[PDB]
C-alpha cells in the first residue's frame, strides 16, 4: 500500500502546462 | 487547462489480483 | 480484505482454512474430528 507522499509526488510528474483544476 | 481529479471506486478492486488454479496462474 | 460498496454492503476477499488434524476406546466418537476445509473466494453480504 503506498504512502500518500509517494502517490501525490508520483502523480506531480511529466506535464508541459498550466491552468489547472480540480475534479472530485 | 489542467484538471487533478480523485474518482471513488465502488464495486470493484484496484490493485491488480493473482488467483491460483493448480497450474494455471490468472492474473 | 474488506470493504465497502453501493448502499453501504460489505464486499470481503477471503481465504479461509480450518479443521483438525486426524488423531484416531470412544476417543474419536467424543472429541470433534471434523476434517479439514480451505476456501477461497470473494463475496459482498448487504
Amino acid at each position: 500500500i503506498p504512502g500518500v507522499a509517494t502517490v501525490v509526488e508520483r502523480l506531480l510528474n511529466n506535464g508541459k502546462a498550466l491552468s489547472n483544476r480540480q475534479a472530485q | 487547462k489542467v484538471n487533478f481529479g480523485v474518482i471513488k471506486l465502488k464495486n470493484t478492486f484496484v490493485s491488480d489480483r493473482t488467483y491460483n488454479m493448480r497450474g494455471e496462474d490468472i492474473v | 480484505i474488506p470493504r465497502f460498496s453501493s448502499r453501504g454492503q460489505i464486499e470481503m476477499s477471503l481465504t479461509i482454512e480450518d479443521g483438525t488434524g486426524n488423531s484416531q476406546n470412544e476417543n474419536t466418537s467424543v472429541l470433534p474430528e471434523v476434517g479439514r476445509t480451505k476456501i477461497s473466494t470473494i463475496a459482498r453480504v448487504p
